[PDB]
């Protein structure tokens, strides 16, 4: 069981190299997908549907 | 915030006039008029050059105003009025029964 | 939409009635067989 | 008092008119000042302290 509130707040991200070229591109892909509202459906998906 | 303002200001080397927003709001955009009001309407309409308050940083904040990177973490909450679990009467040991 | 402990005397004290008649009553014939057939 | 879990996660930031100059060395500075430890310090003094 989880106990408690968490003790930070913080989020993943999409990760590349310093300076790579599809840094930018995937950043904007990663805002559509939230603005979608796929990432809640995904989630839902592989934490709570089974 | 008076403290930040103080080490914003000695670290990037200006001076400042701190101001109560007028209207004692954070800011927001009037809907129908498209109007920004509080600290936010401030810096739309050129009133102040920076705000150093606890202003979250929103989308629609953003879309009209800069943020610098987040100085502090929190989320919505929720404040009940506190309770007592214990509460000591004479006879309460004979309220079962009334006068 | 519009719409959205404690202690019952009245109910054997009835029966304390009833019990405090029965009393009344009992002493009566009590004495009147007492005084009557006795005396 | 508070209870439950927050709803939302999410931060203050320094705020300027959109292209001022200030902007950056603003931001910079806030960097420093986390990086310097300062903020959990100013937090405890003002929330907890007292």
């Amino acid at each position: 069981m989880k106990v408690g509130g968490n003790l930070d707040s913080k989020g993943y991200g999409i990760a590349t190299p310093k300076g790579s070229s599809l840094g930018n591109a995937v950043n904007l892909a990663v805002l559509k997908l939230n603005e979608q509202g796929l990432l809640d459906k995904l989630k839902n998906k592989w934490w709570y549907d089974k | 915030c008076v403290d930040l303002a103080a080490e914003i200001a000695k670290h990037c080397g200006f001076k400042y006039k701190l101001t109560i927003v007028g209207d004692g709001k954070y800011g927001a955009r009037d809907a129908d008029t498209k109007i920004w009001n509080g600290m936010v309407g401030e810096l739309v309409y050129g009133k102040a050059d920076i705000a150093i308050a606890p202003l979250t940083i929103t989308l629609v904040r953003e879309e009209v105003i800069d943020f610098s990177k987040p100085f502090m973490s929190l989320g919505i909450s929720i404040m009940i009025k506190k309770p007592q679990k214990s509460k000591p009467g004479v006879f309460s040991f004979l309220d079962p029964l009334a006068y | 939409g519009e719409c959205g402990s404690a202690l019952s005397l009245s109910n054997v004290a009835g029966v304390f009635y009833i019990l405090v008649g029965g009393l009344g009553l009992a002493m009566l014939v009590a004495l009147i067989e007492f005084c009557y057939k006795s005396r």
